[PDB]
């Protein structure tokens, strides 16, 4: 998954 | 109007980052970003506004390229900027669409040739993003590479040659940037609707437990304390899903970021025997099928989401734990396409499951929780449960106080939610 996740 | 609370520094070992300049208290707003590029993401292509990333029951396509779609004109006209070179690139790619970190990085470049310095650089550029280029293993170098030559047959309509782009850019090395400093652009209610570049908000080093956390209001990244942090203490924010055990966490920091975080949370294994309760024998098909359960929900699919969830979530009732969290994100799934569905009465089911395992696997105050919360009290609120919600509505109010803000929208919602429910209880 492309870019960072928020949780 | 507003004084800088934060400011770039050197650490010992994790390169640059970034760190309080003065106390901060949770839910103090530290940062409001721009991106300095970003697009729709695959999965939610034609379902949000191309623009300001909102879904609208009914979108215009660009006539052109019949690829973009917007909510408005005004919406189409503001986009046109970022638009204008890959109308015909994606136009012609049909019935192709190209990776995101392509597309990605199709607008980056164009933005790179701005004299406006970029908002969303203050702190720092695309140049000085970590590129881990030593560190990157050869597969990843293939992957790159590939990226490369797509995104050179992609933009050939509006790119032919490196010299008609900065001398300092380079495209190999601006793949790996992208890969490490991409964004996921999310909702606020959490869903994933795409991803940007926020190269200031970049600084930021990675914690299994951080004292940060972002939200996003469309394309516009919102950074907040969620926690009290002294002058000079690095603000830390989570890189990842927090429903990963510390495995899972080390191959894809590892993987994708190239460090082996050395966190508490990680030293200890902290939370993971829960995470895994059950047999192993039984979770791992869990865990199998949440493959393309997730596809799914990227695509907005909700009817196939559920159907998939109900199967796994029957199946295993009798024998495997709603805490383990490959079952957990099943449930969390199977209610979300509920809500979607309409099926009211059953998302409360499936989500009122969720609910102790949250509490333990997202301490604290994060906004993924805090909205989770303020769904089921809703859910309750819906069934008559009065005093359930008005227990739930309340907690959402006092983690999404923090990690919203008062002035956000789903802040009002809760209040008046709050009212009524109330109102009921004292009337009951
Ligand atoms: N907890 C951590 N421990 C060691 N390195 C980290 C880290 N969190 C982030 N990093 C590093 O920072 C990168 C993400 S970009 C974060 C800012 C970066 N340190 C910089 O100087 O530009 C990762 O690829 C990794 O190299
Ligand atoms: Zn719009
Ligand atoms: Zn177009
Ligand atoms: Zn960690």
């Amino acid at each position: 998954k492309l870019g960072k996740s928020l949780g | 109007m507003e004084p800088l609370k934060v400011e770039k520094f050197a650490t010992a070992n994790r390169g640059n980052g970034l760190r309080a300049v003065t106390p901060l208290r949770p839910g103090e707003l530290l940062f409001r970003s721009d991106p300095l590029a970003y697009t729709v993401c695959k999965g939610s292509r034609g379902v949000v506004c191309d623009r300001c990333l909102l879904g609208k029951e009914k979108l215009m396509r660009c006539s052109q390229c019949r690829v973009a779609k917007y909510c408005s004109a005004k919406c189409q006209k503001k986009a046109w900027p970022d638009h204008k070179r890959e109308c015909k690139c994606l136009k012609s790619c049909k019935p192709r669409y190209p990776p995101d970190s392509v597309r990605l990085l199709g607008r980056v470049v164009f933005k790179l040739m701005d004299g406006a310095p970029s908002e969303s650089e203050k702190l720092y550029s695309f140049y000085d993003l970590e590129s881990n280029i030593n560190k990157l293993t050869e597969d990843r170098k293939e992957g790159l590479r590939q990226l490369v030559m797509t995104f050179q047959h992609f933009m050939r309509e509006e790119i032919q040659d490196a010299s008609q782009l900065p001398p300092a850019f380079d495209l190999f090395e601006a793949f790996a940037k992208v890969i490490c400093n991409s964004f996921t652009i999310c909702n606020a209610e959490m869903q994933e609707v795409g991803v940007g570049l926020y190269p200031s908000i970049s600084l930021l080093n990675h914690s299994c437990d951080p004292n940060c956390s972002i939200v996003f209001n469309g394309p516009h990244l919102l950074l907040r304390a969620v926690r009290d942090i002294e002058v000079g203490e690095e603000l830390t924010i989570c890189y990842l899903d927090m429903l990963m055990t510390s495995e899972e966490r080390r191959k894809q920091l590892r993987d994708q970021y190239c460090f082996e975080c050395d966190c508490f949370r990680c030293q200890t294994q902290d939370k993971d025997a829960d995470m895994l309760t059950g047999d192993e024998q039984v979770w791992k098909e869990v865990q199998e099928s949440l493959k393309k359960i997730e596809e799914l929900k990227a695509h907005w699919k909700w009817e196939q989401v559920l159907a998939m969830c109900q199967a796994i979530i029957s199946s295993n009732s009798e024998r495997l734990p709603d805490i383990n969290i490959y079952q957990l994100k099943v449930l969390d799934c199977a209610m979300d396409a509920c809500i979607n569905l309409g099926l009211l009465e059953e998302a409360l089911f499936y989500g009122t499951r969720t609910m102790e395992p949250y509490r333990i696997f997202f301490p604290g105050s994060h906004p993924v929780r805090g909205v989770q919360v303020m769904k089921v009290g809703k859910l309750q609120l819906h069934q008559g449960m009065f005093p359930q919600a008005m227990k739930n509505l309340r907690l959402a109010f006092d983690i999404m106080r923090v990690t919203h803000g008062r002035e956000h929208s789903l802040i009002e919602d809760l209040i008046l939610l709050l009212e009524e429910c109330d109102a009921n209880i004292r009337a009951s």
